């Protein structure tokens, strides 16, 4: 019983420390950012 | 014309490419549209 209360005390606080965590998923964020980057600086060196 | 693959000469503003209905406020004193990347996107028709 001990071990079930705390895995489920586990479980309800992952969700709200990944919501309170401000950059907790930065590389995927890291990932869409560069490529977006990498995009907008081929199309603008066409005006060069 | 509208709705298909026109060559357009807007006063000089010339471009290749489909015309649509805007929804969007143009200033008096604006007669251009630029998106990111310096990319034309929007025009005033000189007559109407």
């Amino acid at each position: 019983k001990l071990i079930a209360n705390q895995f489920n005390s586990a479980i309800g606080k992952i969700q709200d420390s990944l919501s309170s965590t401000p950059s907790a998923l930065g590389k995927l964020q890291d990932v869409v950012n560069h490529n977006a980057q990498a995009l907008n600086t081929l199309v603008k060196q066409l005006s060069s | 014309v509208k709705n298909k693959c026109v060559n357009f000469n807007f006063n000089g503003l010339t471009g290749t490419g489909v015309l649509t209905e805007s929804n969007k406020k143009f200033l008096p004193f604006q007669q251009f549209g630029r998106d990111i990347a310096d990319t034309t996107d929007a025009v005033r028709d000189p007559q109407t």
